[PDB]
């Protein structure tokens, strides 16, 4: 997981643009996954309207990546706290308000608004304390 | 009487029934004697009698 | 017609067939026979003894022999002269307090 | 009585899909 | 212990196996012979709970819920024999079938020693509900209904399951008395919180507060007599079972994150009582009116104070019964109307006069009118809630303002004023509901004098 | 034992049995037609099995005493009913004429059955093949509504698929006026008011859709009344066939095995017929249907499996 | 009197009687094999009577 | 087809799966895959309809793939250890190529695809075999080499099962496309707890064995295919009506029916293991399949739907069928939850 | 009956869970302990037996 | 995880040295249980079959508890074998590693610094 790791390795509230260059890459990468498969399982008639498909959903991730990079990592600069679960919970939610640009509604990006800036925090809560989800066999 | 037929199951089938008596009462004996061999056994086994 | 169903029933009143219905079942006898069941097993049983029963309970939770024990335990304690009851509970004489 | 399904609530269990679009119109 | 259960489960092969007709007469006769059996129970030692083996035992907390559960259990037979008289059989024996089998749960969670074991029955009397709610409720929305309340209890019974298992990986045997005994300091990781969440909002969810609720009043009206008393005279309180019982190993997280609880509690009970206050429905004004009395149990729990809990256990036991009364009352004019509309018949009183009567003393004890077992609990926790801040009496008082205008609301409305023209079935009272009414208000008045009995174990 | 998986491994074959006398041969014609008449004499001079045209009340007749059951308990319709008013409101011709499907269908099991179990010929009258003429002509005056043909096909195409084609085909050609002759010596006064129209319209559906179509899958000889009483004529002219258009001559102990599988599960025969799409004339709400379900179990023999009825006098129940 | 059918019609009445005397008999069993500490815990051990064996059954 | 040639497909397509579980040597475990799937297409074969066709050459397609893609991680743990025995493998890329190779067999993964179209095309007792009988011989080798399997890798393809195939649940009218993706999300449950302990992998397996035979067969039983089908069975036989209903319950997990016995002890596993989060999604998951269960219910025997008045046939007849292990199926598919501590008989 | 009952037998329902709660706690030490470590009787995963070896002489001595 | 403990030989429900155990008592109650499930089966087998239910082939659900209790019976006793085997190489475990399970050290109540928190 060495792009993911970009991400860990910067420290939170530091260096601004690389935590933004190393959010947006996953965003991107996950985008791009997400795009492969949607033109796989849902057929883009038009090989042109397929590059057009994969560009929007790239383009969405990446700016949620981005605009997710920046409100967390700038946050924990202002307010020089980045112990505080807060600081991904306002990123979180600034992910959701943009992706509710992307689609124009404002219902689902107060939905994305909400559901991602809780995990967000969560995410960042597991950090902290040490939450692991693929917990290695232990007994 | 009612049905025109003799249904299939409207006579005892006693060469069935008197086979799930036979085996049944197989099935119990073999228990309480499985039940008694394994008590002593396991008596004499670990000390006891 | 939409489907071949039945009218709604129209409810019928107990009272119009047996004028003494007591409303547990349509059959009179049982009828009766119902009000004697959730009388007497109901008030009458339950009610008077069960009540009796939780009201003669025996002693429920000590109330009366911690007083006892309380007004021997201040007899005692006045007569002495020290304190009626100490502020502190577990003598601190053996608490191995740290530092 | 109580209520009981008629054909409004069959027809709404029925079809190719009870959650049904333009894509599963057809 | 077991001189409860076997009578309660050996009491389904007699309805089963029992006449045609006589159903219901052996069904009633035995269910008030083990509520007998259960008020043995109801005795309790000084502080060592009465236990009986690894597998039960009960204490001064949930001897007066078993002797409650099954004083219920002859209440829905009796309430439920008129609108199933026109049903087959078997339907009927099934519909029994239904009822004891959910008061044998009833006993079992109460008396369970483990907190799995209280863990595995508390969903289990779902399952009896969810047909009671679904098969035998007279409404088209009950469906809905039945998803609702189902799905609510699950989403957050759930995260409890993964709690309890931790405990047990961690702690060791999950039996109350080794919880008790070897309880810990929570901390106060940001992991606890979750684990606090996840050990509460199980018990919150069929404890309807404010904002986790609205299954309750799809559940209460669209339910059937007898599924609406078992849900709001009981059901409604497994969830105050378990805070009691979970709270042990809560503190001191709980001294802080309390507060998004209680606030939501206080100010959800003005809300929820309000309600009530303008509500169109009478099964839907009683049901919220469950609200309101139970978000002041919130409260009462969560503070955490001896008072508290003495409260919490008056109100209790003193709501349900009340609750299963009210509905009764609904019930009992429902049919006699076909509709559930409040405005259908006004001016019941001068038609009905023993109604009147059983009206007014089931709106006096909603009222919280000392010395009624209800006011006992309101007023204990009144002084705990304010002992814990001065400013919520403000809170606390204003419910009981709001809570006496819309009690006697449904008694303006209902009872007194003209009678309505048009109808002409209204029959006079058939001696069994008049029969059922006492059944319900005398305990309570009987319970007056005996608070001690179901004060609790903080008692 | 009957023809189970254990029986045809053991050698109970189909093809042993069936000999030259083992055809699905129909006669039929038009209303009052004296094709019932005609029937019964091939069935004697052939030694070949006979079935009566399959009333409202046939299942009944195959079930427990054969007594007619009520029309509630067994039809929700009446084919004199359909006389008085054909465009009921209350779907009486379609009830009838589903129902009616059924029945033969169930009839054309019957004649598999035994016809397969002893392999001696059936001969039944208007084969569920030649049920669409009543259909059609109920059709053409409206006595059903136009949908009545799609759900009538629908249960045909689900069903009468597997059930393959007779052998050789009798049709009693009987024209119009004289329809409109006999009909007044029957007397039933139901069946004066039956329309010329009616008569007319199931003879052009039986002769320009029922014979041809359905002819390059069977023999088919026309007879008038004349050559219908003719009973010497008309069974040395079915004994004159050798019958290879059609699937009968063509399979082996494999289908036959399999073929009465299906035949044999009475549940299965008409398991399509209750098809799950609704319309009026047909559909039964909740209420109505759970009552008359109630009505229909609380009957002596039908409240527990056959052979398992205490009432009727089943001893043994604690042994069986 | 009829006692071949008031046995039939009622013979159901008897069932949880039965099973309450029969719920004392596992509670009257069960405690048998928590014994472990009769008349072992010092609050309430004493001298053992001279004719009686066993404290509380 | 011929009873004695159907009676020998079977026999050996147990034989097969007989054959995986009993085999030391790694061609011997393809050997019984392949032979397996060899007998496979016939018995989806015996209706012979153009669904069917479809159904099969979808069957065989992703089965006689994710097969011959065993092979290369047999070849390649071969070809960096010299080692037929099925045990610990010494390749991570030959541990990752088999982990998907049997996930497909099994479609857990979008690999899954499969498993819903087969079963539609093809008849109700097939079906019963196709995913009851037919999910023994994947798990048996995952069960061998468990320890060898990454951790991150399979939990993800349990996740996606449970996930897609309790979400795509409750789009579907036609129950055997609702009983696959049941089965999917069923697959996630075992699969999560695989590396953990694979005592209750098996634990799980048997159990919902239990329910697959119980709905399977009464709904042959009921001979119903489509929900508003089934809906009509309350008429015919509403007692059939009323045990599936509890099976339906029970399969959804709630207390105290059987089909909680599974989930709680596999909550019970990963919580020892530390992975605490893992369970409980899968536990919020779970509610999604308790959906379209509670429809089927909701339209089975909890309501009443309207009947037929050809409905009416049905009742003068009976059924011949002899539904062999039914009456003990669903009793033990229901009511076990007080055996539980009997699971150490697997171990 | 006499509390000496009810407290008694509480007693021993404390030691009874006592044991078993400390039982568990152990269990899960010690099964992460000797999964980890292996060198216990239970996790032992199967190895290839050295019974099946061919110790003949080849024929080619390098062997 | 006893998957390959030393001496296992396969496809042995019950192996020997499991009889030097207290058998299960014939009246356990979880016997009796799985003898309930017999007896469940039955009344449910009369009812797909249409017919009397209870009393309704008492041949039949008569072998349905005689078969249940019996394979019910020797599932206990290898029931009760594993958690026993599982306890005792526990024990021989624990003892072959002292290190790795200190005793912890024996200090009452009085001594340990509880930190107190009010409820106010
Ligand atoms: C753990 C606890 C739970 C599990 C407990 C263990 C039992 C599990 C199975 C229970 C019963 C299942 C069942 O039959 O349901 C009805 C269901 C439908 O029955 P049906 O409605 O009669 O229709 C079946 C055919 O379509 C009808 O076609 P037909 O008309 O041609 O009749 C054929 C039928 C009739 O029988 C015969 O013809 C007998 C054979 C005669 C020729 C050969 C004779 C010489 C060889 C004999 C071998 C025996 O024979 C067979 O179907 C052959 C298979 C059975 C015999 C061979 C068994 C393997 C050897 O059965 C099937 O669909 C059969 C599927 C294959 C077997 C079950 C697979 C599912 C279970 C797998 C997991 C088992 C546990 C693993 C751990
Ligand atoms: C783990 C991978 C699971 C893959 C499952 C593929 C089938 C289900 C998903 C699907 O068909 O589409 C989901 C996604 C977005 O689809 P969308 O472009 O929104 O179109 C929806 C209306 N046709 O299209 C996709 O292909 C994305 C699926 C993976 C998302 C992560
Ligand atoms: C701290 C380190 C990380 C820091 C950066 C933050 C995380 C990465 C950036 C955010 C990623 C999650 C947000 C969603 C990204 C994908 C959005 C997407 O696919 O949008 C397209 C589409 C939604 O629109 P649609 O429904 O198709 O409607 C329009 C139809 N014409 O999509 C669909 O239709 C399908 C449904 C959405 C796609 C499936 C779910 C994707 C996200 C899964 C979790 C990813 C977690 C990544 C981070 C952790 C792992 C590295
Ligand atoms: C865990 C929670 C509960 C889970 C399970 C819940 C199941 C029901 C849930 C609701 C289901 C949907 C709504 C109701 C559907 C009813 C289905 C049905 O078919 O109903 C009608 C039918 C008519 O009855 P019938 O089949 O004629 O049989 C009568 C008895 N011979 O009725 C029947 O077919 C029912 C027949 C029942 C027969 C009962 C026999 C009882 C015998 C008891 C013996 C006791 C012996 C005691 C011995 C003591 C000493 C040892
Ligand atoms: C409808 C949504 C849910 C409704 C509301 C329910 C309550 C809200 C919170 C739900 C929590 C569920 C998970 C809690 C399980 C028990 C928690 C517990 O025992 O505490 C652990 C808390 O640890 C956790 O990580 C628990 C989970 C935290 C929350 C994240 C997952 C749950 C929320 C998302 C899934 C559920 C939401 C619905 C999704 C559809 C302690 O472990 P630890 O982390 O201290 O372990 C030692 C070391 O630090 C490393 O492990
Ligand atoms: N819809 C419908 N009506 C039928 C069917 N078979 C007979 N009928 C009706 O049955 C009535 C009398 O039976 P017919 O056979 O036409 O006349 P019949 O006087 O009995 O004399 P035969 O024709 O010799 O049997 C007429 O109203 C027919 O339309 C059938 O398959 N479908």
């Amino acid at each position: 997981k060495t792009l993911l790791h970009k991400y860990s390795d910067i420290p939170e509230g530091t260096e601004c643009h690389r935590k933004a260059y190393a959010s947006t890459s996953i965003g991107g990468a996950t985008g791009l996954i997400v795009s492969a498969y949607s033109i796989a399982l849902k057929p883009p008639a038009s090989f042109l309207e397929g590059v057009a498909r994969t560009g929007r959903y790239t383009f969405t991730s990446a700016a949620i990546g981005a605009i997710f990079g920046l409100t967390s990592c700038i946050s924990a600069q202002v307010r020089e706290k980045p112990d505080d679960p807060l600081n991904y919970f306002i990123g979180g939610c600034a992910g959701g308000l943009t992706l509710g640009a992307r689609t124009r509604s404002y219902g689902i990006g107060a939905a994305a608004c909400a559901y991602m800036g809780l995990t967000a925090a969560l995410v960042k809560m597991g950090q902290l304390e040490g939450w692991q989800v693929f917990a290695e066999p232990k007994v | 009487k009612f049905y025109i037929r003799e249904p299939p199951h409207g006579s005892p089938d006693w060469l069935k029934v008197g086979l799930t008596l036979g085996t049944s009462v197989f099935l119990w004996i073999y228990l309480i004697k499985q039940h008694k061999e394994d008590v002593l056994e396991y008596k004499r086994r670990n000390g006891l009698e | 017609i939409r489907l071949q169903e039945d009218p709604d029933p129209e409810d019928e009143n107990l009272y119009e067939k047996n004028p003494d219905s007591h409303g547990y079942d349509k059959d009179p006898i049982v009828d009766l026979w119902n009000m004697r069941v959730v009388f007497f097993f109901g008030f009458s049983i339950v009610l008077v003894l069960g009540s009796t029963f939780v009201a003669y309970l025996p002693d429920y939770r000590m109330q009366e022999w911690a007083r006892r024990e309380a007004e021997r335990l201040v007899k005692y304690r006045e007569a002495n002269g020290l304190p009626l009851m100490e502020s502190n509970c577990f003598d601190p004489n053996k608490i191995q307090l740290p530092e | 009585r109580q209520w009981q399904p008629d054909v409004e609530w069959a027809e709404q269990f029925g079809g190719a899909v009870m959650y049904p679009t333009k894509e599963t119109a057809h | 212990m077991l001189k409860i259960i076997i009578p309660t489960t050996m009491l389904l092969p007699m309805t089963w196996m029992s006449k045609h007709n006589m159903i219901w007469i052996n069904a009633t006769v035995h269910s008030l012979l083990i509520s007998l059996i259960s008020l043995s129970l109801l005795n309790q030692l000084g502080e060592n709970s009465l236990n009986f083996s690894l597998t039960f035992f009960s204490d001064s907390l949930s001897a007066p819920l078993l002797v409650l559960t099954t004083w219920l259990l002859p209440l829905m037979l009796m309430a439920s024999q008129s609108h199933l008289s026109k049903e087959t059989t078997t339907r009927k024996k099934l519909y029994i079938t239904m009822l004891i089998l959910l008061q044998l749960f009833l006993i079992m969670t109460f008396t369970a020693t483990e907190l799995i074991l209280f863990y595995i029955l508390f969903e289990a009397t779902l399952v009896p509900t969810l047909i009671i709610i679904t098969r035998w409720g007279n409404q088209t929305e009950r469906l809905n209904a039945g998803l609702y309340f189902l799905f609510y209890t699950l989403a957050g019974s759930l995260p409890l399951l993964v709690a309890l298992v931790y405990i047990q990986n961690t702690t060791g045997s999950l039996n109350f008395l080794i919880i008790h005994y070897w309880s810990h300091p929570l901390s106060n990781s940001w992991s606890n919180i979750f684990m606090w969440l996840a050990c509460i909002m199980a018990f919150m969810v069929k404890m309807p507060l404010y904002g986790l609720h609205l299954w309750l009043p799809k559940a209460h009206v669209e339910a059937p007599i007898a599924g609406s008393m078992v849900l709001a005279a009981v059901l409604l309180k497994l969830g105050g079972y378990g805070m009691m019982r979970i709270t042990t190993i809560l503190n001191p997280l709980t001294n802080y994150m309390a507060y998004p609880f209680l606030m939501l509690s206080m100010w959800g009970m003005i809300m929820t009582s309000s309600i009530c206050l303008r509500q169109t429905d009478l099964k839907s004004l009683i049901a919220y009116s469950s609200v309101s009395h139970m978000a002041l149990v919130i409260v009462a729990i969560m503070i955490q104070t001896p008072w508290s809990f003495m409260g919490a256990t008056a109100l209790m036991i003193a709501h349900g019964l009340t609750s299963s009364m009210l509905f009764c009352l609904a019930n009992t004019n429902y049919e006699r109307v076909h509709s559930r509309t409040m405005i259908l018949a006004r001016g019941l009183q001068t038609l009905l006069p023993l109604m009147a009567t059983w009206w007014l003393m089931a709106s006096l004890t909603n009222l919280a009118l000392p010395p009624s077992i209800n006011l006992i609990g309101e007023l204990f926790i009144i002084t705990a809630s304010f002992s814990w801040s001065n400013i919520t009496i403000i809170l606390m008082g204003m419910n009981m303002m709001i809570t006496a205008l819309y009690s006697l609301y449904m008694l303006i409305t209902t009872q007194r004023g003209k009678y309505t023209h048009h109808i002409n079935n209204i029959k006079a009272s058939f001696t069994r509901e008049n029969a059922l009414m006492a059944l319900h208000i005398l305990p309570l008045l009987l319970l007056t004098l005996n608070p001690k009995m179901i004060l609790g174990p903080l008692y | 034992l009957q023809y189970g998986p254990l029986a045809f491994v053991l050698g109970e074959r189909t093809t042993r049995k069936l000999t030259e006398t083992s055809k699905v041969i129909t006669v039929d014609g038009n209303i009052c037609s004296g094709k019932g008449r005609l029937a019964r004499e091939i069935a004697e001079k052939l030694g070949l099995r006979h079935f009566p045209e399959a009333g409202i009340h046939y299942a009944d007749s195959t079930t427990g005493d054969g007594k007619p059951l009520d029309v509630q308990l067994s039809g929700n319709c009446s084919l004199e009913k359909f006389y008085d008013d054909p465009k009921s409101n209350d779907g009486n011709s379609y009830r009838l004429q589903s129902w009616l499907y059924a029945s033969r269908l169930l009839q054309y099991a019957d004649a598999l059955e035994h016809l397969l179990s002893t392999g001696q010929g059936v001969v039944l009258e208007r084969s569920i093949y030649s049920d669409f003429v009543f259909l059609e002509a109920m059709y053409r005056q409206g006595f059903i509504r136009k949908q009545c043909v799609e759900h009538y096909n629908e249960v045909k195409k689900v069903t009468a698929c597997e059930y393959l084609p007779p052998h050789v085909v009798v049709y009693v050609d009987v024209p119009v006026p004289e329809i409109q002759s006999r009909i007044q010596k029957k007397g039933n006064p139901h069946e004066m008011k039956i329309t010329a129209a009616y008569l007319q319209d199931i003879e052009n559906a039986y002769k320009k859709t029922f014979l041809p179509e359905m002819s390059e899958k069977c023999e088919v000889l026309q007879y008038s009344a004349r050559e219908a009483e003719d009973a010497e004529k008309v069974v040395e002219d079915i004994e004159y066939l050798k019958c290879d258009k059609g699937p009968w001559p063509d399979q082996d102990d494999r289908t036959f095995h399999r073929l009465r599988m299906l035949v044999q599960n009475k549940l299965e025969v008409l398991n399509y017929t209750t098809i799950p799409v609704y319309l009026p004339e047909i559909t039964i709400g909740a209420h109505q249907s759970d009552r008359v379900f109630q009505k229909f179990t609380e009957l002596p023999g039908r409240k527990y499996s056959p052979g398992y009825n205490e009432d009727v006098g089943d001893k043994w129940i604690w042994l069986k | 009197m009829n006692v071949l059918q008031i046995v039939r019609d009622h013979w159901v009445h008897i069932l949880v009687p039965v099973g309450f005397v029969f719920g004392c008999y596992l509670d009257r069993r069960s405690d048998e094999k928590l014994t472990a500490f009769r008349n072992k815990s010092l609050l309430f051990k004493r001298e053992l009577r001279p004719n009686e064996e066993v404290t509380w059954k | 087809m011929n009873p004695i040639i159907y009676t020998t497909l079977i026999m050996t397509v147990m034989s097969g799966t007989m054959l995986v579980m009993i085999s030391s040597h790694w061609l011997l475990i393809w050997i019984g895959f392949e032979m397996n799937l060899l007998a496979m297409i016939p018995v989806l074969m015996k209706n012979f309809n153009p669904r069917a066709t479809e159904a099969a050459t979808k069957y065989f397609l992703t089965q006689a793939t994710a097969s011959m893609m065993l092979m290369m991680a047999i070849i390649i743990n071969l070809l960096y250890s010299g080692q037929w025995t099925i045990t610990k493998m010494f390749n991570p890329v030959a541990m990752t190529m088999m982990t998907m190779a049997l996930a497909m067999k099994l479609g857990l993964s979008p690999f899954h695809f499969w498993v819903p179209e087969v079963t539609q095309g093809i008849s109700l007792q097939a079906g019963l075999l196709l995913l009851t009988w037919q999910k023994l011989a994947p798990l048996s080798v995952l069960c061998q080499i468990s320890q060898s399997i990454n951790p991150n890798l399979m939990l993800t393809m349990a996740m996606l099962s449970i996930l897609i195939g309790g979400w795509g649940g409750l789009n579907q009218t036609q129950l055997r496309k609702i009983m696959a993706y049941s089965s999917i999300a069923h697959m996630g449950w075992m699969t999560a707890v695989l590396p953990y302990n694979t005592t209750m992998t098996i634990l799980n397996l048997l159990i919902y064995i239990t329910m697959t035979l119980a709905m399977f067969m009464l709904l042959i039983h009921s001979s119903a295919t489509t929900t508003l089908s089934l809906s009509h069975t309350w008429n015919k036989m509403p007692v059939i009506t009323s045990l599936m209903m509890v099976t339906l319950l029970s399969m959804g997990g709630l207390p105290p029916l059987s089909g909680f016995m599974p989930k709680w002890m596999i909550i019970q596993e990963m919580t020892k293991n530390e992975s605490i989060i893992m369970p409980t999604l899968m536990a919020m998951t779970a509610l999604l399949n308790l959906y379209f269960y509670m429809r089927l219910a909701y339209s089975s025997s909890l309501t009443m739907f309207p009947s037929t008045n050809n409905m009416k046939m049905k009742w003068q007849f009976e059924h011949t069928k002899q539904m062999k292990l039914l009456p003990t199926m669903i009793v033990l598919s229901t009511l076990v939850l007080p055996m539980t501590p009997a699971l150490s008989s697997l171990n | 009956d006499g509390p000496e009952k009810n407290y008694e037998k509480t007693m021993a329902i404390l030691q009874i869970e006592a044991e078993k709660a400390e039982l568990r706690l152990k269990e899960l030490e010690v099964r992460r302990l000797m999964r980890a470590r292996g060198d216990g009787p239970w996790y032992q995963y199967p190895t290839i037996d050295k019974a099946l070896i061919d110790h003949s002489p080849k024929t080619t001595p390098d062997n | 995880m006893m998957s390959g403990r030393p001496g296992r030989v396969p496809l042995q429900f019950l192996p020997n040295e499991a009889r030097s155990l207290p058998p299960p008592k014939l009246t356990d109650p979880r016997l009796v249980y799985m003898g309930f499930l017999g007896y469940c089966s039955g009344l449910i087998d009369n009812a797909i079959r249409r017919r009397p239910v209870v009393s309704a082939g008492l041949h039949r659900q008569l072998l349905y508890v005689t078969s249940f209790v019996f394979f019910g019976y020797y599932l206990l006793k290898r029931q009760d074998y594993m958690y026993a085997l599982r306890d005792h190489d526990m024990f021989a475990y624990v003892k072959s590693h002292p290190e790795d399970f200190p005793e912890k050290d024996k200090k009452t109540y009085g001594e340990i610094l509880e930190e107190f928190h009010p409820v106010r």
